[PDB]
Formats: structure tokens, sequence, C-alpha cells
RNA sequence: UGCGACAAAUGCUUUC
RNA sequence: UGCUGUUGCUGUUAAAGGGUUCGUAGUUGAACUGUGGGCUG
């Protein structure tokens, strides 16, 4: 304690525990990944929070399975979080 | 017959049109042969 | 849904302040903009075609990499749908229940439901006639 | 006639200035002698060239005008237009700015809703700025109001950065002021989706 | 739904005065609310402010200094003549020696006693002591 | 400070005390207001003649948060450190 | 029909 | 006589919220185009 809080400049632990559309500027929660291949190795950029069907090309075709939240990647395939 | 009246003056235009997106490339053909020389 | 019913869900996105692209992403404007109207040629709305590219593709929002949105570069190529996409799914939706009410007359929870969705449907098409996005006799069945 | 004055205004090229003919000099010779810059400065050109001095600064900001037709052109050698020109010129800064208009705003209702929102003050101004810290973009924008009666702009950059733009801070504000005639400070973010304010 | 913005605002910020705080977050803001805020703060009444900017209707934050008893807005904004002054003081004031009563005006957002010093007349906004 | 007469005088008597944390005057029937006196203290440890005085008003305390009132005023003042 | 000069809020020495 | 209430009334138990929804006239309706500047006392 000790110590009171700006409302304009909040601290990162507070800002941290926030609703997306709570906090002072809403923003996303999703990102973008470079994502390889079972047996293919190729690079293919994926959301995140796909939904549809996302296929290798040229390939099996199998991976980001859908959910409620974030979507499960096949362990056949290594991801990379990519930048901004 | 009103609409016949507004259909030819309307367009005719495109004729316009064509005439001005000739004369440019006119002048550039001038430019491009400026470059040349 | 607060239109009708008693829900107050707060489910949707929240776009970024920086609108600008990753700078990873290197396909150039009149590329996306081939790439959407390809999409359409096989027969999806403008909603599922932005999903497509958000999931497989790489871009986020459309509107940020070609200064555009998708129902107006399909409105340009002439491809948009002849009814609004809302519009269009709400009708499918009416005829549905219709279609299952005539073999079960007695289900009175579901024709209160179809009460609500002409009344939500009456209204839409009341707004598209005043902007002129339909013709002034479309007349829903 | 000179080759190199074919990268000017064919109004200006009849009498050309000084300080015009030698930004002229070193855009022509660049088209030759660069593999990026090579595929897009021959269909280029530029309005005039100003040189603003900086109190108390010991370096000049050379600000270039140039038409709004080549804006997409100039975004993408931006970086290594910039960079080129600096090396001819020791002791400068310069400054790539599109020309726009404004439309001052009708005192009409109806003629309101007839301007074109591109040709607005507020749209033109924030423009000008992007124009001049383009490698970086906005993370954010304040406005404080002093007791007194004052409203002073802040606008937000990344802190990734900050040693790239930190000691062209001070020219930006001040050519700012001389080319829209209003303040504006600086400041730099650390995680700006969490708002966090980076203090050194 | 949200009828009006001025009216939410002013709320917001005599409770957070009433519990005694010191910042207030008003949502959403918009040029008349803005106004209504210097007119206090000329007057003494609050401290200084920040506009935040989301690419939406942003948000204020206000520092609060402890001199505000009440404010509040009037709807709906009736009109106000040179000669309705003395009835607007007399029913909405807590006396003839300090508070003010907002309007706006040709001339712009301000008090009554500078409004009745340019002899001009307009539609009452809110008040504040 | 107070009411003048405009013929020069004071005509408001008893100029009331203001809470240090809220800044509201504090009534004559307030009995839960408190004034606390804290000592001064020499660089040797020892204390000093002089003393800080404050004042809380009763509504702060009873509903329990004049603790919280006190540490902040003390802080500014740097009667304490903070970290 | 030819010719001269200057602009262009979106690169034709361009794109496909 | 603030016991007709625009200023200015009441509606859990004193008199008084329609059993619940849909809906047309009607009433009400979010933000934005917008700090003029330079020299003297
Ligand atoms: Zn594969």
């Amino acid at each position: 304690g000790f110590f009171d809080a700006d409302l304009s400049y909040p601290t990162v632990r507070t800002e941290r525990m926030k609703h997306k559309r709570r906090r002072l500027v809403q923003g996303p929660n999703s990102y973008f990944m470079d994502v390889s291949c079972p047996r293919c190795r190729q690079v293919t950029v994926v959301y995140s929070h796909a939904t549809t069907s996302v296929e290798c090309k040229g390939c099996s075709k199998k991976l980001c399975r859908p959910t409620g939240g974030k979507a499960l990647l096949v362990e056949g395939c290594g991801y990379r979080r990519k930048p901004d | 017959q009103l609409a016949e009246q507004l259909a030819a003056k309307h367009l005719r235009d495109e004729q316009n049109r064509n005439k001005a997106r000739k004369q440019e490339l006119k002048k550039r053909e001038k430019e491009r042969e400026r470059a040349r020389r | 849904v607060r239109m009708h019913g008693n829900g107050r869900g707060k489910a949707s996105s929240a776009l970024p302040y920086r609108r600008t692209p990753p700078a990873w992403l290197k396909i150039a404007s009149r590329n996306v903009v081939k790439m959407v109207c390809k999409s359409s040629r096989k027969g999806m709305m403008p909603s599922q075609i932005g999903m497509e590219l958000r999931d497989s593709m790489g871009i986020a929002q459309v509107k940020n990499v070609t200064g555009r949105k998708i129902l107006r570069i399909l409105k340009h190529n002439g491809l948009a749908p002849e009814i609004p996409e809302d519009l269009y799914f709400l009708v499918k939706r009416a005829t549905q229940m219709r279609k299952h009410l005539e073999r079960h007359t007695t289900d009175r929870d579901t024709k209160y439901r179809l009460i609500l969705v002409e009344s939500r449907i009456h209204r839409l098409a009341r707004y598209y006639k005043r902007v002129k996005q339909l013709p002034p006799t479309w007349k829903y069945e | 006639m000179q080759p190199h004055l074919r990268k000017l205004r064919k109004l200006k090229r009849g009498k050309p200035s000084d300080l015009e003919e030698s930004v002229a000099k070193a855009l022509f010779e660049l088209e030759a002698s660069h593999k990026t810059l090579r595929q897009e400065l021959p269909r280029f050109h530029v309005n005039t060239v100003r040189e603003v001095k900086v109190p108390r600064s010991k370096k000049t900001v050379l600000v270039v005008f140039y038409p709004l037709r080549f804006l997409m052109l100039v975004r993408k050698v931006q970086r290594a237009l910039t960079s080129e020109l600096e090396k001819r010129h020791p002791g400068c800064l310069v400054m790539l700015v599109a020309q726009r208009q404004i439309t001052k705003r009708p005192t009409d209702v109806y003629k309101l809703q007839k301007v074109q929102r591109s040709k607005t003050s507020t749209a033109v101004f924030e423009n000008i700025l992007n124009d001049m810290i383009y490698p970086s973009d906005v993370v954010g924008r304040r406005w404080r109001c002093r007791t007194d009666g004052s409203k002073l702009m802040k606008v937000f950059l990344d802190a990734r950065d900050r040693k790239r733009i930190e000691s062209r801070l001070r020219a930006v504000a001040y050519v700012y002021k001389q080319l829209t005639h209003r303040r504006v400070s600086f400041g730099f973010m650390w995680n700006p989706k969490l708002q966090q304010v980076s203090t050194r | 739904t949200m009828m009006s913005v001025l009216a939410n605002a002013l709320r917001t910020i005599a409770s957070a005065e009433r519990r005694g705080k010191r910042q207030v977050l008003i949502r959403p803001s918009s040029k008349v609310v803005v106004k209504f805020l210097q007119v206090m703060q000329k007057h003494g009444y609050i401290g200084e402010f920040e506009i935040i900017d989301d690419h939406r209707a942003g948000k204020i934050v206000v520092n609060l200094n402890g001199r505000l008893n009440k404010c509040g807005a009037i709807c709906p904004r009736f009109d106000c003549a040179t000669t309705d002054y003395e009835k607007w003081m007399k029913n909405i004031l807590p006396s003839r020696q300090f508070g003010f009563v907002v309007l706006t005006t040709s001339l712009g957002i301000m008090d009554h006693e500078e409004a009745r010093s340019r002899n001009t007349g307009g539609k009452v906004l809110g008040f504040f002591y | 400070i107070g009411m003048f007469n405009e013929e020069g005088e004071n005509v408001d008597l008893y100029i009331p005390r203001k809470c240090h944390a809220t800044t509201t005057l504090i009534e004559a029937h307030d009995h839960a207001a408190v004034q606390i006196s804290i000592a001064n203290v020499g660089p040797n440890g020892v204390i000093n003649g002089t003393t800080t005085t404050l004042c809380i008003a009763g509504y702060l305390r009873s509903q329990g948060e004049s603790d919280h009132a006190i540490n902040h005023i003390t802080i500014d003042r740097g009667i304490m450190r903070i970290k």
C-alpha cells in the first residue's frame, strides 16, 4: 500500500486483470502465428482464434482444430508468434 | 421521350472521356520522346 | 440480443488503435482485391469472405490493407447480393420455421418465436427501403 | 537543357532556385546509382524545397514538398530516400511532406454536409504529422487542459523506435508549429496495449 | 438507452464529489462537455483534466479539489431572454452571491454574468455551485 | 478569509476548521472529529519543540477510512517515506 | 484535325 | 391547497403498475468537419 492510484496512468498489475473492452483504451486479444507442417514442413500464417478450416497446401491439410476459444495446434507442427 | 433525351446527352460523355485519355497519352509520348533526347 | 428477449450479453471484437499493416504482410493491395472477388465467385457471402482471409491468409481488417470495405469492392465489381446479407438470413430462418409448423401445429413456443422474427423482418425492410437498398414494393411474403 | 531539371516542377524549372537545384541534382544522380530507388525515381518530381532554422539547434531542416499523387510512391522508399539525401547535406535533417489543400469550415449546414473529409484541417494536420515520423506510428494521443486555460496535445510513440527518432523530436515539433501553427509534445510508451509510459 | 451525454457526465461528477473522491472518469465525451468543464475551471471549481483519444467518443479524467457542492443539467433546454436571468437565478441557485447558470448563446457557451454583460440570450444548459 | 461588511471589518465570527483529507467544514456538534499532534525530531534522534497538527472529520472515522486518509496526508507532508 | 503552355486527391517509364 | 402538481404531488404495506408480449400514429434519440498566429508595453 502507501501508494495512490492515478486513473489516467494505471499500473501494469491492475491493467492486466481487465476485460479487453474495460481497459483505458480497448484493443484485441488475438495474434498471428507462423506454423510448420507434419512431414511437409511448409509455412502458413494462422489466426490464434481461427474457427474455419485451416489446411496445408499440397499436403494432408489437417491442422488448427477449432474450439470455443483459442484453436488447438496439431503436435506435428511448430508455431511461433509473429510480432505487432 | 424524356428517357431518350436524357440517355444520349448523358452517354455521349464516354466519347469525351476517351478523347481526354487519348490526349494525355499523346502528351506522355511527347514527354517520353523528350527524355529520349 | 436486446431488441427481443431478455438477453443482455456483451461479446464482440475490439478493433485496434494502430491501423497499419504489421509490416510482415507482403501481399499487395491489388492482389487482395482480386483475392476478395475470387472468393465471391465461389459463392461465399461478405461476412464469410472476411473470416477466410483472417484465418489462413494473414489479412486482418481488409480495410486497412486496401482502403475499401468488402461490400464496397463487391458492389464495384457487380458481385453484391441482390438482398442484403442480414435480411437474407432472417428470411431463411422464417421459412424453415414455417415448414416445421405445418407438421407440428401444437408447437406454441415456435409460433411465439415466429412472431418475433417476422416483426424483425418488417423493421429491417422498412430501413432498407428508406436508404434505397430495396425496391419500394419489396413486400415480404 | 539540364537532364536533372526533369525532376522539378515544370513551372519552377524555368528559373530554379539554389536549394531546389541542389536537391534536384541529388535526385537525378540517385536514380542510376541505387538498387531500390532505380524503379521509383523515374516517375517522381518535387514541388519546392524550403529550409527552416531551429533556434538553439546547430542544425537546419530541409522540408521538401511534393504533389499528393505520389503519396504511395514516396512511402515505399521514404527511409532510403531520406538517408541518402542526408548523406549529401551534412548538418541537415530532411523532411518529405506532401502538399495538401484545406477547405475552410462552412457556416451553412447544407454546405457542411458536402465537405470532403480528406480536406478538413483535422485530417490534414494529422497526416502532416504522420509524414514527418513515417517509420514510426502514433500509439496514443492525449490533451491536457491546465487551469489557466491552455490545451496541449501529447503524442505517444512506441519505445522500440526511441533510438532511431529521439534525436529528431525537437526539430519535428518546431517544423510542425511552423507549418500548422499548432503545438505538439512527444512521449514514449513501452507496452502501449496496457498504456504504460516509459520515462527512460 | 442514453439520451443526453451532458446530463450523464454532470451526474457522475456530482456523485464523486459527494463521496469525497479525488479523481473521476467520464465516458463518453463530447464538445459540449469539454466547454462546460472549462467554464467550471475558469471559476476555480475543478482542477485540471485530461482528454484521452480512442478513435471513438473519448474519455475524460478530472481532478477534484473539494470546492464543488453540486452540478447538474437542465432538461429540456428552455429558452432564456435577457429579462429571464433574474427568474432562473432565484429558482435554482442557493443565493445571489455565488453560483452560476451556464448557457449556450450565439457567442458561445458562458455563464449568466458574462452573458448579461454582453446583452445576449440563449438556452440553459446547467448550473453549478 | 470570511465575510467582510465592505465597511472594512469582519462580520463572520468563528471561521471553522477544514478537514485535511476532504476539505470540508467541521461543525460544532461533530463530536467524532479529532486533532492529532505529531512530534518533530532533531537530527540526533531527539524530539524538537515544534509539532505537526492535523484534523479529521467525524464522517471519515465512522466509515473506517481515517487510517487510509492519515497515511496519504503524512506521505505528502513528508513525515514518512513511501518506500 | 494539328500545335503551344500549365495543373491534377492518388505512380501509364504503370498494371494485367 | 405542493388536496390537479409545467415550475411542483403520489403509486411494496395508507387510493393507485395493465397477467405477459408484439405493434402503428406520437414523444425521445450516440460521437465527429472547430484551439488563428507573429511583434510591442
Ligand atoms: Zn504439408
